RNA sequence: AAUUGAAGAGUUUGAUCAUGGCUCAGAUUGAACGCUGGCGGCAGGCCUAACACAUGCAAGUCGAACGGUAACAGGAAGAAGCUUGCUUCUUUGCUGACGAGUGGCGGACGGGUGAGUAAUGUCUGGGAAACUGCCUGAUGGAGGGGGAUAACUACUGGAAACGGUAGCUAAUACCGCAUAACGUCGCAAGACCAAAGAGGGGGACCUUCGGGCCUCUUGCCAUCGGAUGUGCCCAGAUGGGAUUAGCUAGUAGGUGGGGUAACGGCUCACCUAGGCGACGAUCCCUAGCUGGUCUGAGAGGAUGACCAGCCACACUGGAACUGAGACACGGUCCAGACUCCUACGGGAGGCAGCAGUGGGGAAUAUUGCACAAUGGGCGCAAGCCUGAUGCAGCCAUGCCGCGUGUAUGAAGAAGGCCUUCGGGUUGUAAAGUACUUUCAGCGGGGAGGAAGGGAGUAAAGUUAAUACCUUUGCUCAUUGACGUUACCCGCAGAAGAAGCACCGGCUAACUCCGUGCCAGCAGCCGCGGUAAUACGGAGGGUGCAAGCGUUAAUCGGAAUUACUGGGCGUAAAGCGCACGCAGGCGGUUUGUUAAGUCAGAUGUGAAAUCCCCGGGCUCAACCUGGGAACUGCAUCUGAUACUGGCAA
């Protein structure tokens, strides 16, 4: 529409392709840990574990995530870890 | 951002400002946390022309809030001695 | 200090659920009498501890379902 | 606004004499007064108990020069002012300032001295004031304004003046042209003769 | 001090008293229409088509984030025209500044509309499981690199919208490492996670001559707060219809995994067989809700325009993205209807923002001025932007104020009308005479809405620094759309300014002529059949007044849905008569409980409005200070007569 402000359109959608990137690879290394411990896989689920924990707490620092989805996913994965050995 | 600002009430050529203590987003006549006093620009030499409860003023900028070029200027306006 | 009501159960047959029936005693607004009134909860308690037909004293808590956000208290005048 | 009219008519369909005019003379005795108010004047009605309430509220009306929607404030400011209502209607009414500027002596008529106020020649309390119907607190001074001070009519209604009554609750110096407004007149000065619950009676209908 | 407040009438009959409808006198309106029309003030102004929209405008800003130079104005050089000390002209981001671009922030506010919504809403009162940009408090951190990309060139597709390839380049854009905590996860051990720099000035010293270096302002990052805004839950209340009686399978509940900022069938799988409902579920019709407004003595009834709170919506339907915040009025994408452009391949558009146009309608306005004020966005500011807002235009739409003159004046003029023909009335009315000039008109003076901001100077603070910056004073020059303002003064002349309804009873105010159950009137009784106070006209009178009547709608009167405050033998009205469940109510004494009840206190019941006492507009309407009020709900503490529970 006639704005000046279709910069924001332009500006959104590069942030759109900038985020899509970074939300996917954060929940595959969630994918490594879930696939991991339906497995029985007690310590390749740890390893994994230790991968994706810096991964999905560094995008809760830039605001892709809130801080307490990152919170989240540590807490319920542990919960997970644990009850299986 | 909570703003002590002025309200303009009062009919048309007869202005009256409320002294009052509104989030910013909100409209200038519109919601409000705490009106803390009045302001009469066309009260000319008479008995009284402006009130304003400091105490409650300070109080809210010690939670921290902005104030307006005018607010700030009638808070001046009343002085030392006067 | 907490804020609590007390009621008789309707039902009990829900699996860590119980109804309970509040009455309370109010005015009509336009002539006078006193109506009594029914103020059906759905309330939560644990292993079911209550039959049908006994006063369960209930608080307020956050919501445990849908239409479920009370819990039990205590239980007196116990179901014969 | 105003009557504009034959102010005679009005006093002969009351009967009584309302003061309309200066009176240099007594009654007149030019307008056949207690015969008829029009051609059936001579056929005097049953005059009905609405009518009766009617005319009482006419007169005192015709007297002051207001109009309805202005009287009708005047009374519903007197049921809401504290005290008895059938006086408050009345002090209201002899607070008006064309009233008061009569009262004083500076005009012959109500309508004459109605013409001195508005023509922004009196003031109240050395300040110019432009209507007639500003309501005067007690002990506040109205003065004539000195061009229309020795105005070949103001000390002619002063002469004229000595045989209305003397209104003993406002002082008058009338060499000076000036006066003060003391108290509130009550009910106990106003002509004997007006019954103002007839007035309460009707807007109550 | 905060209320002092309650009228009836007409009409059923030969007449009567009842009963019972109908109708009238009252107030009100976002009004319309008819006639009429002087001014000013303050308000109000598409209620119908949430119909369709031509055109302009309504959201931009920042160079003190960054690469830059497309303009603009200078400077510095290079030329050469010459006025030989003045020119025209070529380079230079060198400055002031700045189009386009990257980036930051805003665009979710302000504004509009009431379609949907009968409760996923609203109101009142509680609650826990949440988030929160800018603002503010505190404690700390702010190290070291890397790879890009628009702009810009070269080429190219298309009619345009919009692209495509290739080569460069920066950042407070992006990404990693380092570094971490009272932060996150975990019982703990442990593990892991962030950033960004610019700007003004500067003594000494390095000065690769740009700067390092010092200082101040400002921004960045993390955690915990506060304040604010928002998400969520519960209880009660919030329309009609039972000629809608059963409704519901993610439905109701549990467990477990997943999701959300957060609780939760929010979602999924598996088990349990529930859940709602005559205290009205379900379905259907209607509808934004409230503070309030109107009415009323009150209780109520009706209503939700303006102002203000909340919600919902943005061509219709669906969707997510970006972001602290949207499932986004002037964003995206998808589908649909409609409109327009096209080279026929394909594109573009959304006034329920302001003004306006067409259409609909009984009906509702200018395609105006200005950011001066007050707000808002951005900015260190200066400033820019602002159809919010301040005003102006139009409209008797409402309320309020004023004017259209005043005083004398009897030949009771003429004229009109009436008459018993004598007079009476119009009528002190006019004329005449004497005065006055408000308002409008014509000139001249002239407030207030203006606070600031800029420049300069002094002092204080800071620092190595009298520099800079911040702060406080003072001086100077200024900033008003309204606006040839309110207001005041002067000039002239009674000069520019009165209608509308009604006159049988209700209901204030009557005669004459015409017409003859005709023409017509009428709110109800009813008038008109040749002597109409009821029709039409004339004269007179009454009412209200720049208005007045009519129609429409609401309440009142209507105690005519009666809680206040009605009735049922015959006026309408006792089920044909029993029995009985839920329900409603319950003899008497004592104890106990404190639920109902009552007293006190606390939080809240937004502001405006209403009311009271004041204040400011020449008064008033209007504006405004303070109080009262907001009959409520919730908690706490007592009272224990009555009611209820419990025990005898």
């Amino acid at each position: 529409n006639i704005k000046s402000a279709k910069k924001r359109a332009i500006q959104s959608e590069k942030a759109r392709k900038h985020n899509a990137s970074r939300r996917s690879m954060m929940r595959t290394f969630i994918k490594k840990v879930y696939a991991a411990i339906e497995a029985g896989d007690k310590a390749a689920a740890q390893k994994a574990f230790n991968e994706m924990q810096p991964i999905v707490d560094r995008q809760a620092a830039k605001g892709l995530i809130h801080k307490n989805k990152a919170a989240r996913h540590k807490a319920n994965l542990t919960a997970q870890i644990n009850k299986l050995a | 951002m909570v703003t002590i600002r002025l309200a303009r009430h009062g009919a048309k050529k007869r202005p009256f400002y409320q002294v009052v203590v509104a989030d910013s987003r909100n409209a200038r006549n519109g919601r409000f946390i705490e009106r803390v006093g009045f302001f009469n620009p066309i009260a000319s030499e008479k008995e009284e022309g402006t009130r304003l409860d400091l105490d409650r003023i300070a109080h809210w900028v010690g939670q921290g809030a902005t104030i307006s070029d005018r607010v700030a200027a009638l808070i001046k306006e009343v002085n030392k001695a006067a | 200090k907490i804020r609590t009501l007390q009621g008789r159960v309707v039902s009990d047959k829900m699996e860590k659920s119980i109804v309970v029936a509040i009455e309370r005693f109010v005015k009509h607004p336009i002539y006078g009498k006193f109506i009594k009134r029914t103020t059906k909860l759905h309330v939560h308690d644990e292993n079911n501890e209550c039959g049908i037909g006994d006063v369960v004293e209930i608080r307020e808590c956050r919501p445990l379902s849908k239409t479920k956000s009370w819990t039990l208290v205590r239980v007196v005048e116990k179901a014969v | 606004a105003r009557y504009l009219g034959p102010k005679l008519k009005l006093s002969r369909r009351e009967g009584t004499d309302l003061f309309l005019k200066s009176g240099v003379r007594a009654i007149d005795t030019k307008c056949k007064i207690e015969q008829a108010p029009g051609q059936h004047g001579a056929r005097k009605p049953r005059l009905s108990d609405y009518g009766v309430q009617l005319r009482e509220k006419q007169k005192v009306r015709r007297i002051y020069g207001v109009l309805e929607r202005q009287f009708r404030n005047y009374y519903k400011e007197a049921a809401r002012l504290k005290g008895n209502t059938g006086e408050n209607l009345l002090a209201l009414l002899e607070g008006r300032l064309d009233n008061v500027v009569y009262r004083m002596g500076f005009g012959a008529t109500r309508a004459e001295a109605r013409q001195l106020v508005s023509h922004k020649a009196i003031m109240v309390n050395g300040r110019v004031v432009n209507i007639a119907s500003y309501q005067v607190s007690p002990n506040d001074v109205v003065s004539i304004r000195e061009k229309a001070k020795k105005q070949s009519r103001v000390k002619a209604a002063l002469e004229l003046a000595e045989q209305r009554e003397k209104p003993t609750w406002l002082e008058v110096d009338a060499g000076k042209m000036e006066g003060t407004f003391k108290r509130k007149p009550e009910r106990s000065d106003l002509s004997a003769d007006i019954n103002e619950h007839l007035i309460v009676e009707l807007y109550s209908k």
